[PDB]
DNA sequence: TTGTCTAA
DNA sequence: TTAGACAAT
């Protein structure tokens, strides 16, 4: 019955949702990820998109808008880590991207 | 086989589209406890009652022709006997409960509608509620056609 | 017994001691709380439908907006109440309320003002605001509206009334009428039917098919339908102003999300993974989307807002893509807001058509109590009304378009104020109603009868005059039918309807009576914590993965709204959470609400979900919950599940967890008033209970 | 033909670095923790969690919050995959 | 850069993959990403349909039948007249099946 | 076995003559000889008809894909049929299963095949049908299989207990979906073999007797009167009878179609307990049949009287 | 809701 | 050979 220490250190580690299946061959694939400006109003602490470059399609990931999932608000999702030698289940902040790729208008 | 795996083929038999298994199971418990519903009308009808024919008055009103018959007063007297319904055994639920007092696929008579309370002593709310559903039914036949 | 259960003043025996007293003729200075209770269903739901229902549903009315002579006027309702009824102005008087004994002595309708503020504008700019008195609406007597509200005994007396006053009814032109509450199907809910007649409604259909009855906060109300074919794919039929709709399915998840099909093909296999014919189907009926190029949501919108407009009766200069939301947002599973929960909502509307379809779940019987509710009072005011405040502001386009021809002056309105004063008075067709029973609607209100809606309350002794109040009528248009299975006493009625206060003849099984313990849920509260109290408990929601596989797990469906995906070896875990949060009054669980949990058992039974309603409406009938030893509101579809007992004897350890408060709580009130109804046999009940009513 | 690849953002804008690590071996297993929405993150912060079954373990929240249950799982094959910010790459 | 899914979807975008036609590869519409049409060797779908898959007549009263003399006769009652009067009783022989009706 | 009851088969005899009725059955006593008793075990297999969804336990469809050209492109469609052994059934015409594969293999794959090219020379759209369907006013052989047709590619039937079959309806690519299993199914609802021509159904269980004579009734449920007079050396055709009117009308006479209106009228009365004296029932039969047809009592019939008055 | 009569 | 038309409860 392993236990491990929870020892909670705080920076938000994306993890990525995609719409078209599983990402189970990575490669040459470029992340970035955007941040709203004005900080004041407290909107500025969910505004954030992640882009995905790939030669292909390029996908794009919300957290307002319509179908931005609503796992990461009605639920926390944390990252554990477990530094094995030393026992320790360091634990992050992390969010949920659902990747939609991008057409046109 | 226990009671777990006859309760079991006895939902199996239930919930399908056959219903021809689950008729027979009908005609099974009804004419085991139409035995039950013999003896005991052996036990008390001719020489069980308190005053007899023709110094009963029932009696003399049965069987000289004038109302009634053996089976009203049987009733009265003795068990309603089992309840028929549309000519079987009144309906499990969705789930298997006869009536909610009772469990699901409850193996007893008394869960299927065998009634074994007189008008003299009075019946139960189960089988209050049971002897209704076999009122309404002939009430419902007769004002529909 | 738990005090504070309305049923805790029941006395042991009769006494007869109340008619030799001083203090008989003595008013008592506040009403009987037992007499009460027989006219909530009535007056608390014209409570409803009066001050929050309509502030909710003149929210929900569109801006009517049309076309002037190259200028675009707007018409909106800002707020609209009715008032309590008074005198009319220009009547020298000394009380300016109106009572209702007035209206009855004098032979007319006791009615109160009803007025809007409409708020005009044209070409997109406000001009100004109008308060405009729409008519005369019917005021329920004891209601928040009647004059008799909030009175005493003895004030009562002096104002010609009766101590112990129970509302509930119109004066309808002097004759007061009750609404009796007909039998509508369960709101919001997936009722799987296999009925063969659906088979000649189009080329391929099957047997099957999934309905619902979706209600918009009490005041719009649409039947929708799913339809299995002999593909593999689902159609689906919505009546809109008697104009059978054929929409199929993919068409429908497309207009909604802006989801790639693939995630459209994974929400609705969740359950059955290793289903090739499923995949195929489910493959199919996207493909039939994408046949006419139709790829993304914009397209698919351009599409249907392009071949359903003309009927739709949208203006001239709509696009087709605000066509096609007219269409989804009235039409299809309009009880939720979001376009999200519609979707999610479509897909278990889907996957229990799939389980029903291969035999993997049973057909839910229509005709059953599980699957049934009231309309009560406060639904048919407040929808007809919705109704003819709508025909109202389209009674003012056409005279607008009446003063267009024999062309005016037809300048600028400038506070004109002569359109309204010309247009249509609501008085008489919502007087109809009432002084009939007909309702002569272009919706049809999603109902599915068109008469004996009113009824008048009769008054010949006290218990025929009860027993309006306890009708709950299965429909009038069964009566015409030669069935029997509609009119058939079935199990799921124990303590719900009564099963020897019936009438005899043509109505003999239609027109059920309640007991004395049933009681229909009115009030109408928020559910806005009890999804993140779900996710909570061990609740993943629809976008994250439970942890365990599918088909292992449970849908959830609170109140229409999918949920989640509950764990199959943590449901009872939260269904006896929520039972014990409902009877403890915690975490803001109304004490009315249903935590029904159908399980899994691998059989073709019932089809299995956490399903848990919270709206009014229902019918519900308290109990004693055996472990807690508080009493709880089960209602119509929580006791096909629970082992409730009658007697103290009955009662045993872990098969019984419940108890009914006293024995005889199977019968009405009508039915409570026969000496030994257990010793005569039950058409002589049944016999008895309309004779005292004559 | 003409694939998108936007560069497109009018509010938005990159980002700097942060203290999250690099470094994935054979020393690390990544664990996904699916936390309630109340569960403050503080809670269990000398406390002990199941790799296996479950167990009921205290927090100090307010010392009667404490009773929270822990479903240690099986690998889903989940979708959700952790991107870790390399330092070789800005 | 490539994703796992249903051999019917594209795995680029999430779109649905048409039918095969006169071409040796199938593309999706709206990215136009090729696939060939010799990878559907593994499109299986199975379909099974299942046509068919693998007493004393109540209680007794002593009573005599007109036709064969039986002393006993099964009876059932059903109450066919109104609620006002009455409970209809039938009679059914136990030996040669006579079945008449009394109306009390 | 059930017949017409109550009113409208009061109705049909009477109100409207009637040529065709549902549920018209047949009934001919045994010879009840040791022959005959032998010989009517079979005639009771042999009269039935069976119909191909009555032997058949699962249907399985198997539709793939194959290209095997540059060009050629094909929908392999593996039908698998499995048959309810011949246990389950010692009801219907001695089937060894033999019949029923013969049955298969020489008409029920064309009968395949013209479904089949009647689907493919060929719901989901929008319609919007403009009705619903269902006012103010101011009161108040492996070979022969595979020369069948070129579509069917392979075939394999089962040989030791004749249990299954196997096809390979090899389509070629089409730009609509093809539903073959809706085929399929409403196909394999067809009679399979020696269905008597308007007999559905018969039962010699009836042993009824009134002196203990046992004797044996073919009770049967359909109607063809010289189908059964080929069985005299077994059946006993001189205490025939049948529920129709227009048969025995038509094969032995109005005066032996006279005493059977009589009978039938009586019959439909005696079930529900009522005692007509034959004396009205003989009145109404001499009535009838007094035209030498078989006439009615309804507005058709009153053409034939002479006073106006009454009609 | 039948059941035959009339027209295509 | 099969759909509209006509009358009765
Ligand atoms: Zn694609
Ligand atoms: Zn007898």
């Amino acid at each position: 019955l392993p236990s491990a220490r929870w020892q909670y250190c705080g920076q938000r580690a994306v993890l990525v949702q995609f719409s078209n299946g599983k990402l189970q061959s990575p490669g040459n694939m470029r992340f970035t990820l955007y941040e709203n400006k004005d900080s004041t109003n407290p909107r500025k602490r969910n505004q954030r998109i992640l882009a995905a470059e790939t030669d292909r399609l390029s996908y794009v990931g919300n957290n307002f808008g319509t179908g931005a999932l609503k796992c990461n608000t009605l639920c926390r999702h944390f990252v554990g880590i477990l530094n094995k030698t030393s026992g320790q289940m360091e634990v992050y902040d992390a969010e949920l991207f659902n990747m939609q790729p991008l057409f046109s208008d | 086989a226990s009671y777990d795996e006859v309760r079991g083929k006895w939902q199996d038999a239930h919930l399908g589209k056959d219903q021809r298994d689950f008729n027979m199971i009908d005609l099974k418990f009804k004419e085991e406890v139409n035995h039950y519903s013999n003896e005991i009308n052996k036990a008390c009808m001719p020489f069980g009652l308190h005053r007899q024919f023709p110094e009963n008055s029932l009696q003399m009103m049965v069987q000289s022709g004038a109302k009634g018959s053996t089976v009203n007063t049987m009733q009265i007297s003795c068990l309603l006997g089992q309840i028929e319904l549309e000519g079987r055994r009144p309906p499990l639920m969705a789930s298997g409960k006869s009536l909610p007092c009772f469990e699901p696929y409850e193996f007893t008579p008394r869960a299927g509608g065998f009634v074994t309370g007189r008008f003299l002593t009075g019946i139960k709310p189960p089988e209050f509620f049971f002897h209704c559903m076999a009122g309404r039914e002939g009430l419902v036949d007769t004002a529909v056609k | 017994m738990d005090p504070g259960s309305r049923w805790r003043n029941l006395p042991s025996g009769p006494s007869l001691k109340h008619l030799t007293d001083p203090s008989y003729g003595i008013p008592r200075e506040q009403q009987k709380a037992a007499l009460q209770e027989l006219t909530r269903a009535h007056v608390e739901s014209f409570n409803y439908a009066v001050h929050e229902g309509l502030g909710l549903a003149v929210q929900a009315i569109p801006p009517f907006e049309f076309a002037f002579k190259d200028e675009r006027i707007s018409f909106t309702i800002l707020d609209a109440v009715i008032s309590p009824p008074t005198v009319p102005k220009g009547t020298i008087c000394k009380e300016a309320n109106v009572y209702p004994a007035e209206c009855r002595g004098r032979r007319s309708t006791y009615r109160g003002k009803l007025t809007a503020d409409i708020n005009w504008a044209v070409n997109g700019i406000s001009k100004g605001i109008i308060k405009q008195f729409l008519g005369y609406v019917p005021i329920m007597v004891k209601s928040k509206l009647c004059n008799l509200r909030n009175l005493p005994p003895q004030a009562l007396i002096e104002h010609h009334e009766e101590a112990e006053e129970m509302g509930g009814y119109f004066i309808i032109n002097g004759i007061e009428k009750v609404i009796r509450m007909l039998i509508m199907p369960r709101r919001n809910f997936p009722i799987a039917m296999i009925r063969p007649k659906w088979k000649t409604r189009g080329p391929g259909y099957t047997q099957y098919g999934v309905s619902m009855h979706c209600v918009r906060e009490e005041h719009s109300a649409v039947n929708m339908n799913l339809h299995y074919l002999e593909n593999g794919t689902v159609m689906l039929n919505f009546i809109y102003r008697k104009e059978l709709f054929f929409l199929p399915l993919g068409f429908a998840l497309k207009a909604l999300v802006s989801f790639s099909d693939y995630q459209i093909f994974q929400e609705l296999i969740k359950g059955k993974e290793d289903d090739s014919f499923l995949r195929n189907s489910v493959s199919q009926m996207l493909r039939i989307v994408m046949e006419e190029g139709c790829s993304t949501q914009k397209q698919v919108l351009n599409y249907l807002g392009e071949c359903f407009r003309v009927k739709l009766n949208v203006p001239d200069w709509y696009p087709n893509e605000q066509a096609a939301e007219f269409l989804f947002n009235q039409c299809i599973c309009i009880h939720l807001k979001s376009n999200t929960e519609k979707f999610y909502m479509l897909c278990l509307m889907t996957r229990k058509l799939f389980a029903l379809a291969k035999g993997e779940c049973m057909e839910d019987n229509p005709d059953s109590l599980v699957n049934q509710e009231v309309l009560t009072p406060g639904q048919l005011f407040l929808m007809f009304l919705k109704e003819k405040l709508e025909g109202w502001l389209v009674s003012i386009k056409i005279a607008f378009d009446k003063k267009a021809q024999k062309t005016s002056v037809s300048m600028n309105t400038d506070n004109l104020m002569r359109i309204f004063t010309m247009g249509i008075d609501l008085t008489k067709p919502f007087e109809y109603l009432f002084a009939t029973g007909n309702l002569r609607s272009k919706t049809g209100l999603g109902l599915l009868q068109d008469s004996g809606l009113c009824v008048v309350a009769d008054k010949l002794n006290f218990i025929r005059y009860l027993s309006h109040f306890r009708c709950v009528h299965r429909g009038a248009d069964f009566a015409k039918m030669r069935t029997t299975t509609v009119r058939r006493l079935l199990p799921e009625s124990w303590g719900f309807l009564c099963p020897v206060h019936t009438p005899d003849g043509e109505p003999c099984g239609l027109m059920n009576h309640l007991t004395a313990v049933c009681e229909v849920v009115t009030q109408f509260v928020y559910t806005a914590s009890i999804p993140a109290l779900l996710c909570n408990l061990g609740v993943t929601p629809i976008d994250g993965a439970p942890h365990r596989s599918y088909s292992e797990c449970y849908p959830v469906l609170l109140d229409g709204v999918m949920v989640g995906w509950v764990d199959k070896d943590l449901a009872p875990g939260i269904a006896d959470s929520l039972r014990h949060f409902k009877v403890l009054r915690e975490k803001r669980i109304p004490p009315w609400m249903e935590v029904v949990l159908i399980p899994m058992t691998g059989k073709p039974s019932l089809y299995p979900g956490l399903f848990l309603f919270t709206t009014p409406c229902r019918l519900v009938r308290p109990v004693q919950n055996l472990a807690l030893g508080k009493e709880e509101l089960i209602g119509t579809m929580e006791q096909i599940f629970m082992n409730v007992a009658i007697f103290e004897d009955e009662v045993f350890a872990g098969v019984t967890t419940h108890q009914e408060l006293f024995p005889h709580s199977l019968l009405s009130v009508i039915a409570n008033f026969i000496p030994f109804s257990d010793h005569n046999q039950s058409p002589r009940n049944m016999y008895q209970c309309q004779m005292g009513k004559q | 033909s003409c694939p998108p690849n936007f560069t497109a953002k009018p509010p938005a804008s990159e980002s700097p670095r942060f203290s999250l690590e690099a470094l994935t071996g054979p020393d690390t297993e990544l664990w996904l923790i699916q936390a309630p929405a109340d569960f403050a993150p503080e809670c269990f912060n000398g406390r002990h969690v199941p790799l296996s079954g479950s167990q009921i373990v205290k927090g100090k929240l307010a010392g009667k919050r404490h009773r929270y249950r822990v479903l240690s799982s099986c690998p889903q094959a989940g979708e959700a995959t952790l991107l870790a910010p390399s330092t070789e790459a800005g | 850069s490539s994703f796992q899914s249903d051999l019917d979807f594209c795995s680029d975008c999430g779109s649905v993959l048409p039918l095969p036609g006169a071409q040796d590869t199938v593309t999706c519409i709206r990215c136009g990403f090729n696939i060939n049409v010799r990878d559907f060797e593994g499109k299986v779908v199975k379909t099974s349909v299942v046509f068919h898959q693998l007493e004393c007549q109540g209680p007794v009263v002593d009573r005599r039948c007109p036709r064969c003399g039986h002393e006993g006769m099964a009876y059932h009652t059903r109450q066919m007249r109104s609620a006002d009067e009455g409970q209809t009783v039938f009679y059914t022989c136990t030996n040669c099946k006579f079945q008449e009706k009394e109306d009390s | 076995m059930n017949v017409t009851l109550g009113i409208p088969r009061l109705r049909e005899i009477l109100m409207v003559a009637s040529a065709n009725i549902k549920t018209p059955m047949m009934s001919v006593p045994v010879l009840n000889t040791k022959k005959a008793l032998k010989r009517v075990k079979s005639l009771k297999k042999q009269l039935t008809r069976v119909c191909l969804g009555e032997v058949l336990q699962k249907i399985d469809v198997q539709e793939s894909f194959c290209m095997e050209e540059k060009q050629n492109k094909f929908q392999v469609y593996q039908l698998r049929f499995q048959f309810l052994p011949h246990a389950y059934y010692q009801q219907e015409k001695c089937l060894r299963p033999e019949d029923i594969l013969r049955f298969m293999e020489t008409r029920f794959f064309k009968l395949l095949m013209e479904s089949i090219k009647k689907k493919n020379n060929k719901r989901n759209v929008n319609t919007r049908r403009a009705t619903q369907r269902d006012e103010e006013g101011h009161i108040v052989r492996v070979q022969a299989v595979r020369e069948i047709h070129p579509f069917i590619d392979d075939y394999q039937y089962d040989t030791e207990e004749s249990l299954w079959c196997q096809v390979t309806v090899k389509l070629p690519l089409m730009k609509i979906n093809f539903d073959m299993s809706s085929l399929v199914v409403s196909l394999a609802h067809g009679a399979v073999i020696y269905a008597t021509k308007g007999i559905t159904r018969c039962l010699l269980n009836e042993t009824t007797n009134n002196k203990n004579e046992k004797e044996l009734v073919l009770n049967t449920e359909g109607i063809n009167l010289p189908e059964l007079f080929k069985y005299a050396e077994v059946l006993d055709l001189r205490r025939l009878y049948s529920n129709d009117i227009h048969a025995i009308a038509n094969t032995y006479g109005i005066e032996a179609a006279l005493r059977v209106i009589e009978k039938e009228i009586k019959d439909v009365f005696a079930v529900y307990g009522i005692a007509v004296d034959p004396r009205h029932l003989s009145l109404v039969a001499d009535y009838m049949c007094f035209e030498g047809v078989y006439k009615p009592l309804n507005r058709f019939g009153i053409r034939s009287n002479s006073s106006p008055l009454q009609q």
